[PDB]
RNA sequence: GGAAAACUUGAGUGCAGAAGAGGAAAGUGGAAUUCCAUGUGUAGCGGUGAAAUGCGCAGAGAUAUGGAGGAACACCAGUGGCGAAGGCGACUUUCUGGUCUGUAACUGACGCUGAUGUGCGAAAGCGUGGGGAUCAAACAGGAUUAGAUACCCUGGUAGUCCACGCCGUAAACGAUGAGUGCUAAGUGUUAGGGGGUUUCCGCCCCUUAGUGCUGCAGCUAACGCAUUAAGCACUCCGCCUGG
């Protein structure tokens, strides 16, 4: 359990969310932008990813899982600023993947916004 | 000639670096080659000789 | 899905920023933010082809 | 002409006593209502008490006191509408010099004593010892521009 | 995996050869055709040669030997120095000195000098010298590391040699066959493959045809070490 | 015009090649959405110009595996292809329609247009049943505003989907009926046909029929159209004659 894991981020258009887990995903720790006193619409900032990443990573503490090999799963503004701020914790980011859900034209998306 | 759907090595230089199709704009093939290709690349997706995404 | 090692993190990003821009992820989900009408994408693709 | 380009900034004349440009710029800002002599006399009697309450000569003490006044980040408002509209922007070196002189005088005028004989010199030794009232609003700018750091 | 893939091998442009009317008839095996006075190197067959070039050069460094890299063609001079440093082997940029594999009981006499003349001025014995004798002691110093700059730390004979052109570097290959040293090299049209034992048919007057082909052979010894 | 003959171009069948999201029915497949079950795990998630309604401590979201179900078919994908129009986009098989090219064997005007008639005809609708995942009129609630029944947000029914009968209307538009001739050129591209070459297949060259972009003559009230006429003609049909 020590120094082996998968880091999941999915920054949407709001509220960059990060959950770090082991290599066979079991949700070791997680944090958000709402868990740092960002109430609303400040969460869609790269500066919100500057603190939300390591405050789940450094407050994991159960096994010393200190490698991540992060996974990106969202179109957001704080996308690459959550892995740049992950080496502020310094956890040897070794395999970056953009695993985002892309449909094969499957379902009907919602209405246009006037 | 005609593209056979088992001949993977000449057929996977046309697949993308994730599993998509390169357009003939960037590959450079002709018109009727590209759509004789695409009915063979998609029978090879169905029998797991090539993925849908990697 | 590309592994980048034997370097820093500020150079693996430079690989990853152009390994996403040369992919149908960001231009695909920006297209499907809202349902467009089935005859206005045929003109949207026509404007994205006549300009090249 | 502030839209043809930039205005050509002009030269000043340094002080005769301290041999310093920074002293004369302090003379011009404490010069209330064009009175040169009646304000310069007060500055020439507001660094003797500096040199009385500290053995060092005040030309060292002046440029040591203003470094606890001069901030390194400030707020310039950009009209973004519904956003925060408060961008933390660093300070150009000309405004870096001026805005320290501004806070040093504007809070020297709000003390208990009436004479600027010792209204000025008390706040200088406070700024020399990194305390007082003109220092504590630099930290107020460094708790405002450094709180909204999402616009670097 | 094992070989260079077909896409980046011809993207470097190794299928080009030299001109027809400038042809060697012994290179008929390694030519696919000529298009506009220009020949076409058989691309499928040079992959069947560069893997054989990869096989022995893997296991030469397994014994701990020293492979000599030479390059003197002007568009391929500094493409072999940067690949010898990554390999940790010995390079040649300038012209063949004329005996550095055969009369090297007088060349190592001067590799002893370059281990000495730079020591001679880092310590004393430099202030007492005349200011123009300072010049010729330094005019000797750079001209040693011009020609023998890659043979700076080499003190013995090599066990393999890697040439970019047997035509312009025919002085080296003639010294190789007298010493029974095995030889591998990039040949094309206007090159004799008879004196080369381990043949790599590739283009020779293009930089990527060198650099995307001389790098893997430089890489071929690194995973032979461990 | 009638009658008796003769002809081959028009028209049609042969023979030989092609190209195609042309239809219909039955199978197969992957990504995503939603819901459920479970593991692990902890305070928010969601949303906006800002918030709130809503959801969560009866374990939410996030993450991982598995399941069920409905709907569509990313990339290829293009001022590309096919069809009379509406239209048609995963893949496979069966059944079936049309066009184009080339050869000239054959039939010998068999042609064109077509009132009344008879059939197809997007969506939204309606009927009888199914099915119901997303989306979503009506409707409910929260914000905005000067004000709302609007815009925005949460939720949501008919519908969206299938089968069978209807309905027969659209800015159903190239705002241009069909047929056949004739009249500068230049340029992309499609299935070819050739080709010259080849290329390591690359190409670059002349060739019916499509499909675009420029542009003379001519035309138009002017914009513009211009071998895909809105030019020059002939046939037939639909239709207009102030608002």
């Amino acid at each position: 359990n020590i120094e082996n894991g998968v880091a999941h981020i999915r920054s949407t258009f709001n509220n960059t969310i990060v959950t770090i887990t082991d290599e066979f995903g079991n949700a070791l720790s997680w944090s958000s932008a709402g868990a740092l006193g960002f109430k609303g619409s400040k969460k869609s900032t790269p500066f919100a990813a500057q603190m939300a990443s390591e405050t789940a990573s450094k407050s994991a503490m159960e096994h010393g899982l200190k490698t991540v090999e992060v996974t990106v799963k969202g179109p957001g503004p704080g996308r690459e600023s959550a892995i740049r701020a992950l080496q502020s914790a310094g956890l040897e980011v070794t395999a970056i993947r953009d695993v985002t859900p892309v449909p094969h034209n499957g379902c009907r998306p919602p209405k246009r916004r006037r | 000639t005609h593209i056979d759907y088992k001949d993977t090595e000449l057929l996977k230089r046309f697949i993308s670096e994730r599993g998509k199709i390169l357009p003939r704009r960037v590959t450079g093939t002709s018109a009727k080659y590209q759509r004789m290709l695409t009915t063979a690349i998609k029978r090879s997706r169905h029998m797991a000789l090539l993925p849908y995404v990697k | 899905t590309v592994v980048r090692k034997n370097e820093s993190l500020e150079d693996a990003l430079r690989r990853f920023k152009r390994s996403v821009s040369k992919s149908g992820t960001i231009q695909e989900v920006r297209k499907r933010e809202f349902y467009e009408k089935p005859s206005v994408k045929r003109k949207k693709k026509s404007e994205a082809a006549r300009k090249r | 002409m502030p839209r043809k380009g930039s205005v050509p900034k002009r030269d000043v004349l340094p002080d005769p006593i301290h041999n310093s440009k920074l002293v004369t710029k302090l003379i011009n800002k404490i010069m209330l209502d064009g009175k040169r002599g009646t304000a310069q006399r007060i500055l020439y009697s507001a660094f003797d008490l500096v040199e009385q309450r500290s053995g060092r000569d005040a030309l060292e003490v002046f440029e040591e006191a203003i470094n606890n006044i001069m901030p390194v980040l400030e707020v310039k408002a950009r009209r973004v509408g519904g956003s925060n509209y408060q961008v933390p922007v660093e300070v150009r070196p000309e405004r870096r010099t001026t805005l320290g002189l501004r806070w040093l005088v504007n809070y020297a005028r709000l003390r208990g004593e009436k004479t600027m004989e010792d209204r000025l010199a008390n706040e200088i030794l406070d700024a020399a010892n990194n305390t007082g009232g003109a220092v504590k609003k630099r930290e107020d700018t460094h708790k405002m521009a450094e709180a909204n750091k999402a616009f670097a | 995996m094992a070989v260079i893939s077909m896409k980046q091998l011809l993207e470097a442009g190794v299928h080009f050869g030299h001109q027809t009317r400038r042809w060697n008839p012994k290179m008929k095996k390694y030519i696919f055709t000529e298009r506009n006075g220009i020949y076409i190197i058989d691309l499928q067959k040079t992959v069947k040669k560069v893997d054989e070039a990869y096989n022995f050069l893997k296991q030469v460094s397994e014994d701990g030997g020293q492979v000599l890299f030479v390059g003197t063609k002007k568009q391929a001079q500094e493409s072999v120095k940067s690949e010898a440093e990554r390999a940790g082997q010995f390079y040649i940029n300038q012209r063949w000195l004329g005996g550095l594999l055969t009369n090297y009981k007088t060349i190592s006499k001067r590799i002893k000098r370059i281990s000495e003349i730079e020591k001679m001025e880092e310590d004393g014995l430099f202030e007492v010298l005349p200011k123009k004798e300072v010049v010729e002691l330094k005019k000797e110093y750079d001209r040693l590391i011009k020609f023998l700059g890659g043979i700076r730390d080499m003190k013995s004979m090599p066990q393999a040699l890697f040439v970019v052109d047997p035509r312009k570097e025919r002085n080296a290959i003639a010294e190789a066959r007298k010493l029974n040293i095995p030889i591998v090299g990039i040949v094309d049209t206007n090159c004799d493959p008879d004196e080369i034992d381990y043949v790599i048919p590739a283009n020779d007057d293009a930089i990527r045809a060198v650099k995307l082909l001389t790098a893997k052979m430089a890489d071929a010894i690194l995973e032979g070490q461990q």
